[PDB]
């Protein structure tokens, strides 16, 4: 489990109003920390978890520099790729950009990247060597030989490998209390009725932390994930997850079947059944 | 914090 | 081709009839991120409030909308969600078992 800082931007074009708006947030591992919105009158960069409010006015100040240059940058852009893309102003388009660095247990970096999508489809991505760029299509292929003539690949690595991980590891002592305690889930299995063919058995994970999980279902020694109905991990609303996993199972025959958990806040993986 | 590289697409 | 919202209903803790609580609406895996997302009391609109614009690696927007509230046997509560990808409004009811 290396923690990572990221980043995502989000930038969609407004043809009725004529304008564009930008949305950028800030995470470190599964806890967002920092958020801006070109909407908001006079916007700033703007703190959303508690230790990173001690931050003083120098970096709230530099964070929203930065961030407005790129609010600008990314509308400007909208208009540069509406041109590539053979698109009408009538419509609205959506440009997207993350990045971030994964924290080795050296204290190096071990995993950087950015990445670019327009339409919700990759546009240019920086390579695993971050020394090069790979583009889908001929639209991006402009940007890339553009960013090749600026030599911009070696300021995202430069980034990447110094500040990005530079400031995770300070993050993650500042939060050190919240961000470096693993929450384990608490566990139970439900029944509900479901067809003729079955009932339901329905197992639960709930207020964990980090966001990863497995859930699995099992019978006598084999997997279920065949017929089972696995929902997407969802917040809690206080910075932990839920997540539930359900199987239709023959009446009678509910004892047969186990739930099994694998979280990092647990020793062992746990093994739960219908009472 | 944030990357100041910031580049016209 | 634009992606659909995937939408949960559920409560922060197991719900108790009398006992104060939070109210979730989870929207995940939609594009493009222009949406509306109501929860609704007994069909009403709540004042709740919407989490900031985040994406997953597929590229998919999420947010979360939620609210204070405290349950019992006759309020009904549900989630309401406007999406491009929607024909009429999609609607998912609150129930305990979810």
């Amino acid at each position: 489990g290396p923690h990572s800082l990221s980043y995502f931007y989000t930038a969609v074009s407004r043809p009725d109003r004529g304008d564009s708006r930008f949305i950028a947030v800030g995470y470190v591992d599964d806890t967002q920390f920092v958020r801006f919105d070109s909407d908001a009158p006079n916007p700033r960069m703007e703190p959303r978890a508690p230790w990173i409010q001690q931050e003083g006015q120098d970096y709230w100040d530099r964070e929203t520099r930065k961030q407005r240059d790129t609010s600008q940058t990314y509308r400007v852009g909208l208009k540069n790729l509406r041109g590539y893309y053979n698109q009408s102003e009538a419509g609205s388009h959506t440009y997207q950009s993350m990045y971030g660095c994964y924290l080795g247990p050296d204290g190096l970096l071990l995993r950087g990247y950015r990445q670019y999508a327009y339409d919700g489809a990759d546009y240019i991505a920086l390579n695993e060597d971050l020394r090069s760029w790979t583009a889908a299509d001929t639209a991006a292929q402009i940007t890339k030989r553009k960013w090749e003539t600026a030599n911009v690949a070696e300021r995202r690595r430069s980034y990447l490998q110094g500040l990005c991980v530079e400031s995770l590891r300070e993050y993650l002592e500042m939060g050190k209390d919240t961000l470096q305690r693993a929450e384990p889930p608490k566990t139970h299995v439900t029944r509900h009725p479901s067809s003729d063919l079955g009932v339901t058995l329905r197992c639960w994970a709930l207020g964990f932390y980090p966001k990863e999980i497995s859930l699995t279902w099992q019978r006598e020694g084999q997997d279920q994930s065949q017929d089972m109905e696995l929902v997407e991990t969802r917040p809690s609303g206080d910075g932990t997850f839920q997540k539930w996993a359900a199987l239709v199972v023959p009446p009678g025959e509910e004892q047969s079947y186990t739930c099994h958990v694998q979280h990092e806040g647990l020793q062992e993986p746990l093994t739960l059944r219908w009472d | 914090y944030s990357s100041d590289v910031t580049t016209l697409v | 081709v634009a992606r659909p919202p995937k939408v949960q209903v559920y409560s922060r803790h197991p719900a108790e009839n009398g006992k104060p609580n939070y109210l979730n609406c989870y929207v995940s895996g939609f594009h493009p991120p222009q949406i509306e997302i109501d929860l609704l009391k007994n069909g009403e609109k709540m004042n709740a409030e919407q989490s900031d614009l985040s994406f997953s690696k597929d590229w998919s927007f999420y947010l979360l909308v939620h609210t204070e509230f405290t349950p019992n046997a006759v309020d009904q509560y549900s989630c309401r969600v406007k999406h491009v990808t929607l024909d009429k409004p999609k609607i998912v009811k609150w129930d305990r078992d979810h």
